[PDB]
């Protein structure tokens, strides 16, 4: 139940990306991001640091909070739901994400761009494969689709901020 | 009874490099009043204001000496007399004796093992005041009693808190949170949401600039990184936790490449801390 999110990558990763723009044009780091069970996603979440002013509102665990969401109105282990759950994301995960998605054990990340300034999966750091017994599971990368669209937003971003 | 370390990067946490410099002996103890101002007005060694100028030195009787911090060495750190060393009428060179090189650190001390190489050497400026470490106690008893109260309620047993410094005034307390709906409630990041949701509407989204955490263990990857996003200015916790991102696994605090760097002071009441639990 979990290649079987991947089939859709094109699709999937076309709907991060038109959340990137979002994201961008609110004044928001562009990233968008969507979490896929079985076919269906059960969560999408863009950049929402300079909208809620909490530091820690990333793409990614906006997703994850609207995933718990799901799981909580449908009766649904979070465990079984997230262990064969996809994530596409436009930006390869911030070292705080990484750890986030070890933490629910989420198993294979999709992701577009390097994120040189925070990257957490390999980048700066490498939480996402690193020997972390403690700290939940280490998943896999699929990196660099559509790499060279999404950095591209990053790179505007910056140019745009003090 | 407890004392408080500095984690600093690997970078920072050798020995200090040394330098050469030149000192000479303070024959006439009357005389070094006066030397003192006379020299340190030629070389005021601006760029190692760390150093004391009077080194003393007691003799095995109690009988007290001194040498004087001349100046820095040059690239060819020769055997120099005074007359080579300080310029005159600047400097009355009454008093003293011969000038030797001596080795000094390059650099303040930071950690207190780096003050004990360095205080060997030559004298130093410099942990924590009296009433410092009382105040820091009582917050450390706070989260203690926060991550009591969630093993007693059946969560893990982590406590933390946001204090501004300015006033010291709690911003925010709360403890793990971690339950089968909502796994990454960890200590840090509920205090992190409770400084957030009472902030106004004018701010910047780096919801803890300027301020204190006090945690009864030292965060996991996900809470040291947010702490980074969230530019927390310094961090204090008690024991370390195995996989801890300030100081066991990583230092993250102290990253070059990270667009934040901040103090984290570990073994604040770590005797009770200790027996609590890791994060995560
Ligand atoms: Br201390
Ligand atoms: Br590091
Ligand atoms: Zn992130
Ligand atoms: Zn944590």
């Amino acid at each position: 139940p979990c290649v079987v999110s991947v089939q859709e990558t094109e699709k999937w990763m076309e709907e991060a990306m038109r959340m990137a723009k979002e994201a961008l044009e609110n004044i928001e780091v562009p990233v968008g991001c969507l979490m896929v069970y079985n076919n269906e996603v059960v969560g999408k979440g863009r950049n929402e640091v300079n909208q809620t002013k909490n530091a820690t509102r990333h793409a990614e665990m906006v997703a994850i909070d609207q995933v718990l969401d799901w799981c909580h109105q449908h009766g649904q282990s979070p465990s079984t739901v997230f262990e064969h759950t996809v994530l596409y994301v436009t930006v390869e995960p911030c070292i705080m994400c990484a750890a986030a998605l070890r933490l629910m054990k989420i198993p294979l990340v999709v992701y577009g761009c390097q994120n040189e300034r925070f990257g957490g999966c390999g980048s700066v750091l490498n939480i996402a494969s690193a020997d972390l017994p403690n700290t939940g599971r280490p998943f896999q990368c699929i990196p660099g689709y559509r790499a060279e669209e999404a950095v591209e937003l990053l790179k505007t971003f910056y140019k745009q901020e003090n | 009874q407890w004392q408080a370390l500095p984690v600093l990067s690997e970078q920072q946490s050798g020995a200090v490099e040394l330098i050469l410099a030149y000192a000479a002996p303070v024959l006439d103890k009357r005389q070094t009043s006066r030397l003192l101002r006379e020299v340190s007005a030629v070389y005021p060694l601006p760029a190692q204001p760390h150093l004391k100028r009077v080194r003393p030195s007691r003799s095995a009787g109690g009988a007290q000496s001194s040498d004087l911090l001349l100046c820095l060495a040059g690239p060819s750190a020769g055997p120099r007399s005074l007359a080579e060393l300080l310029p005159r009428p600047a400097v009355d060179p009454r008093g003293l004796g011969t000038p030797f090189l001596v080795p000094v650190p390059a650099r303040p001390p930071l950690t207190r093992s780096q003050f004990e190489e360095a205080r060997a050497h030559w004298p130093t400026s410099f942990l924590f005041s009296t009433q410092e470490r009382a105040a820091m106690q009582t917050h450390m008893e706070r989260v203690v009693c926060a991550a009591q109260r969630a093993a007693a309620q059946g969560l893990r047993a982590v406590g933390a808190v946001v204090v501004d410094p300015a006033s010291d005034r709690v911003l925010a307390t709360g403890h793990d949170c971690s339950s089968v709906a909502s796994p990454l409630l960890h200590a840090v990041m509920v205090c992190i949401d409770l400084v957030a949701q009472g902030q106004g509407e004018d701010s910047l989204p780096y919801v803890c600039t300027g301020y204190d955490l006090y945690v009864t263990r030292e965060p996991c990857v996900m809470c040291a990184m947010a702490l980074v996003h969230a530019r927390i200015q310094r961090v204090f916790y008690g024991a370390p936790s195995p996989d801890g991102a300030l100081g066991t696994l990583f230092r993250v605090h102290a990253r070059p490449d990270l667009n934040h760097r901040f103090q984290v002071f570990r073994g604040i009441l770590e005797d009770q801390c200790r027996q609590l639990d890791p994060d995560p």
